[PDB]
RNA sequence: GCUGCAGUUAAAAAGCUCGUAGUUGGAUCUUGGAGGGUGCGCCGUCCCCGCCCUGCCUCCGAAGCGUUUACUUUGAAAAAAUUAGAGUGUUCAAAGCAGGCCCGAGCCGCCUGGAUACCGCAGCUAGGAAUAAUGGAAUAGGACCGCGGUUCUAUUUUGUUGG
RNA sequence: GAAACUGCGAAUGGCUCAUUAAAUCAGUUAUGGUUCCUUUGGUCGCCUACUUGGAUAACUGUGGUAAUUCUAGAGCUAAUACAUGCCGACGGCGCUGACUCCCUUUGUGUGGGAUGCGUGCAUUUAUCAGAUCAAAACCAACCCGGUCAGGCGGCUUUGGUGACUCUAGAUAACCUCGGGCCGAUCGCAGCCCUCCGUGGCGGCGACGACCCAUUCGAACGUCUGCCCUAUCAACUUUCGAUGGUAGUCGCCGUGCCUACCAUGGUGACCACGGGUGACGGGGAAUCAGGGUUCGAUUCCGGAGAGGGAGCCUGAGAAACGGCUACCACAUCCAAGGAAGGCAGCAGGCGCGCAAAUUACCCACUC
């Protein structure tokens, strides 16, 4: 089957090597979990040393931490927007690590208004007058005003990262290894990283 | 400098975190970049390129993830052909009694170079210390560029 | 071989200091896994049926131990190849014998009774001083017991008074210049005597000068030496000898001197 | 019985900083002499 | 045929020279008096040792710490069997790792053992500083808070915290 | 107490040296790159709880097949097998809070609250933490201690290794889920109740589990040392050759694999290629000294079980006294089928110059 050894191919002199032993468990190695986005289906794979590793097939939602924030939410994975290793990951949408997905933005928009009581980017009036309305109508007085009257300075919150909330979805480097752990988690991109994605990803789209 | 970053892929430290933020000077702030770095030990000293560097070279000692344990060589820079990665030339004795005098024989050894090292020219000697394999044939690492200008056969300066 | 854990000893491949025979048969009886390391290590068996004469059979052996007659470090033992080893007590009861294993100068476990007491705590290396789960500390000796909660003075290559009914430290020693050491490898196993140096290396490798009570010098590794109190103040008993080890002429010198007239 | 140890422990290189403390004082106060001249 | 071969005529110096690798390389840089081992009947004879007729600096330890090595020297690390080789009455011996005693058994027993050595190199230590290489300042450079103008960065501290 | 089930062994040993020439291997190093059964040391409170569900063997009975370590079917039916799920509880503590006082319109400063509603570890991710140094003049805020005439001073803290993103702690969750953990055993024989039948308690003797370390190991990584050959002088990559970078994979390091991107890496200090009465070493034989030759073979390391390849189980196997296919061989048959691998011990054929009993025992050694 599969079998990391380098005991095939050639050394550095360039000698071939001359067959020593069969191909070893020990050397033993897999095919890759190939793990797609949809509805979750995870099958358990045996490995060394007994212990057991998730191989996911298929995922929809993962742990994504806004770091800057302080705070992690779980959402949808809605799609693979860029891949360093292959293109065709993208295409297909298949999840791994380095993987530059949109989350979904709803999770972070829910807490980041209910906290800091500003509301993201410059949506609209009917909008406040419905759902969300009603947290930053709140009051308890009181409760809640003192703590938004405290909270400022921070909350500036970055444009790149405001902007993307107005689509409702947000950019993140998926973090995991969801092949391995059988989890998609990533962390929501900023700061520079989400820089040289954005670069990318209007430099190649067009 | 060149823009590092080159690549596709962001480079970055892992686990040095970031967070920029708003108000004003800087703007944001005016480093823009933690950067972590370690002494390799065994008293070499930790270069001032690889502190002051923007490079991010995991494959470094002193930027890098990968510790220096196991024997500590020196040798002959023979190539820098490749980038980031450099081949030295390691002669030793060979002793022959069955009849007694040993022959001049040599090894190459591939080796990392981190870009905080530079200059590392051929000719030059370096000491590479131990470390895990870092690549198919790469064993070591450049530690310290012992140098010098002497060899004279032209004249170095400063 | 190349699928599992070894089960058997050739004997001949066996470790010297058990002073097995060449005839009797191919094996010898390797150690269970247990505290010491093999190589370092007494297999009960060899103890009851090769040193004390108490077992003729290995199946005597076997039904000496299913008795319980046999506690090491005051736990009733009842594997024949159970590996005891360096500061280990055995105690066997009913017969009233306490020994505690340490070396000849030879560097073979000596047969050492030691009192009714004393056999109640022995001396431990520290191996590794750790914070544990939870942030609590522990230390770890060479017998593989793990002690919680220690008192922060304790660092590794120190030793540490064990009581033994309870686990618990009762104390302890410094590595320090002039401290009384026992040696317990290499060419010098056996020999005991002050410190004097510590010659450090970064990256790998710290000889410990020795000096004996009669101003003999030698070196070993860090890890051969093992402390044991402080200088002409042992913390346990040391065999007949002292370990001081004598040239083969000095040796001869007082082998026909004591006997063929002098009693 | 985790918990003595656990509070032992502490009292020892909590109470043991009596003893050490005084250790440091014989720094502080110097550093002004030597600062004097 | 290293130690330790032959090649004018016996088997064997290429017709001759240039020449890279390889090998090989001139001179020249520091100068009796007692201590301890074994022979000879209180006396001495004959080695070996620091001496008479030489790590700097940091500022005893520690540390700084090495100009590179090779070399050689002293240690450790060095599987057992084997082999050299100690102790040991297998009747002898090759072996084997024993055994030998106190004891007339009431001893309701004593006890010596089963040494050590070798172990290439390479690596690890350490002392030497000869030997052989190796280090620079002559299209000037290194030293010593010798002194300054310019700019940067790290945290002590004005109780506390911010400028 | 036959059996059966269950659990564990069967991965060890034994055997041979065919493959195999810096491969294997020896001495040296290493894991801060990782897995590890077991032993050993630690680690175990949150209305079915005085304890949950229902089925297979052994068995009975009935059979089939020329022949099977074949097995059907049915009726039962055991568990430390199998799938579940709880009494236990304990909280002040977090965010919320009907609110209320004092010194000042608004406010601002100092204060304190009855009643509501994530908190065991593991894993994954993200963040913080993991504190190293010496003095002053002013401005804006405010703590104590001694005060009268706005006026005088002042303090408390962070585990180890030469080096880690090490260990440990804090914050936000996550599920790897039913599919992490926190446990649904036995045989033999006198107590007490702030009080009356209960609930709490007392002798002898018969494996699991999570996580960490340990022990036996494992898998890889360092160098330095190998036979003959030049009638083998250039080699290695478009089916990766050497390197970057990222991922997928693996116990994990690594072109292991794959994308993109470079064009490398090695050689007269013998590479490359080829050969081989080459498994490698400890060792053996021959003794001036130097040397000269051998080593399959009682130990160590490596390799294989007809040839090749694949795989299951399990901590550990790419196992052949497991299985599976092909390939080469051989066997039984009622001809459809069916079953097999002595480089294990004896023995036998063939081969040859050449090599033993189809014997006894688990008592010794283990």
């Amino acid at each position: 089957g599969i079998s990391r050894d380098n005991w095939h191919k050639r050394r550095k002199t360039g000698g071939k090597r001359k067959p020593y032993h069969k191909k070893r468990k020990y050397e033993l190695g897999r095919p890759a979990a190939n793990t797609k986005i949809g509805p979750r289906r995870i099958h358990t794979v045996g490995v060394r040393g007994g212990n057991k590793k998730y191989r996911a097939l298929r995922l929809d939602v993962g742990n994504f931490s806004w770091g800057s924030e302080c705070c992690t939410r779980k959402t949808r994975i809605i799609d693979v927007v860029y891949n360093a290793s292959n293109n065709e990951l993208v295409r297909t949408k298949t999840l791994v690590k380095n993987c530059i997905v949109l989350i979904d933005s709803t999770p972070y928009r829910q807490w980041y208004e209910s906290h800091y009581a500003l509301p993201l980017g410059r949506k609209k009036g009917a909008k406040l007058t419905p759902e969300e309305e009603e947290i930053l109508n709140k009051k308890r007085s009181k409760k809640i005003q003192k703590k938004y009257d405290e909270r400022k300075k921070n909350a500036k919150i970055s444009s790149l990262l405001e902007e993307q909330f107005q689509q409702g979805k947000l950019l993140a480097c998926i973090a995991s290894r969801p092949g391995q752990c059988g989890r998609a988690d990533g962390y929501v991109l900023e700061g520079k990283e989400l820089e040289f994605y954005l670069r990318k990803i209007k430099a190649r789209k067009g | 400098m060149a823009d590092i970053q080159t690549e596709r892929a962001y480079q970055k430290q892992p686990t040095i975190f970031q967070n920029k933020k708003r108000v004003l000077l800087g703007e944001t702030g005016k480093e823009k970049l933690p950067r972590y770095y370690k002494n390799i030990g065994l008293g070499f000293k930790t270069p001032k390129e690889a502190i002051e560097g923007t490079y991010i070279d995991k494959k470094c000692p002193f930027t890098g993830n990968v510790s220096i344990r196991g024997r500590i060589l020196s040798g002959v820079v023979t190539k820098m052909k490749m980038q980031r990665t450099i081949v030295i030339r390691r002669d030793y004795l060979h002793y022959i009694r069955k009849y007694n005098r040993f022959e001049k024989r040599h090894k190459n050894m591939s080796v990392h170079l981190s870009p905080c090292f530079r200059d590392v020219q051929i000719g030059d000697i370096v000491t590479v210390g131990e470390c895990r394999p870092l690549s198919k044939t790469v064993r070591f690492n450049v530690l310290k560029v012992t140098k010098a200008a002497g060899t004279k056969k032209q004249f170095q300066k400063f | 071989m190349a699928r599992g854990p070894k089960k058997h000893l050739k004997r001949v491949a066996a470790p010297k200091h058990w002073m097995l025979d060449k005839l009797t048969s191919v094996f010898a009886p390797r150690p269970s896994t247990g505290p010491h390391k093999l190589r370092e290590c007494l297999p009960l068996i060899i103890f009851l049926r090769n040193k004390l004469k108490y077992a003729l059979t290995g199946d005597e052996v076997k039904k000496i131990c299913m008795q319980r007659f046999i506690k090491i470090d005051g736990k009733v033992r009842a594997d024949i190849t159970y590996p005891a080893g360096f500061m280990d007590v055995i105690s066997i009861d009913k017969t009233g014998e306490n020994f505690r294993l340490i070396y000849d100068t030879k560097g073979r476990f000596a047969v050492h009774r030691i009192t009714p007491e004393e056999a109640k705590y022995k001396l431990c290396k520290v191996r590794k001083i750790f914070v544990g789960t939870k942030g609590i500390p522990h230390l770890v000796t060479h017998d593989a017991r793990t002690i919680r909660y220690p008192d922060p003075l304790i660092k590794m290559n120190d030793t540490i008074q064990i009581d033994l009914e309870t686990g618990k430290i009762t104390d302890f020693i410094k590595f320090d210049t002039g401290n009384l050491c026992m040696v317990t490898g290499g060419a010098n196993l056996g020999r005991i005597g002050v410190i004097t140096n510590r010659e450090r290396h970064p990256g790998s490798f710290d000889v410990v000068h020795v000096k004996d009570a009669n101003g003999n010098s030698f070196a070993t590794r860090l890890s051969n030496i093992f402390v044991i109190g402080k200088g002409n103040k042992p913390w346990i008993s040391l065999p007949r000898g002292k370990g001081i080890r004598l040239t083969i002429a000095e040796e001869r010198d007082k082998r026909l001197a004591a006997k063929q007239s002098s009693g | 019985k985790n918990k003595e140890e656990a509070a032992e422990y502490a009292k020892l290189l909590a109470k043991r900083m009596k003893e050490a403390k005084e250790k440091r004082q014989e720094q502080i106060a110097k550093r002004r002499r030597l600062s004097s001249l």
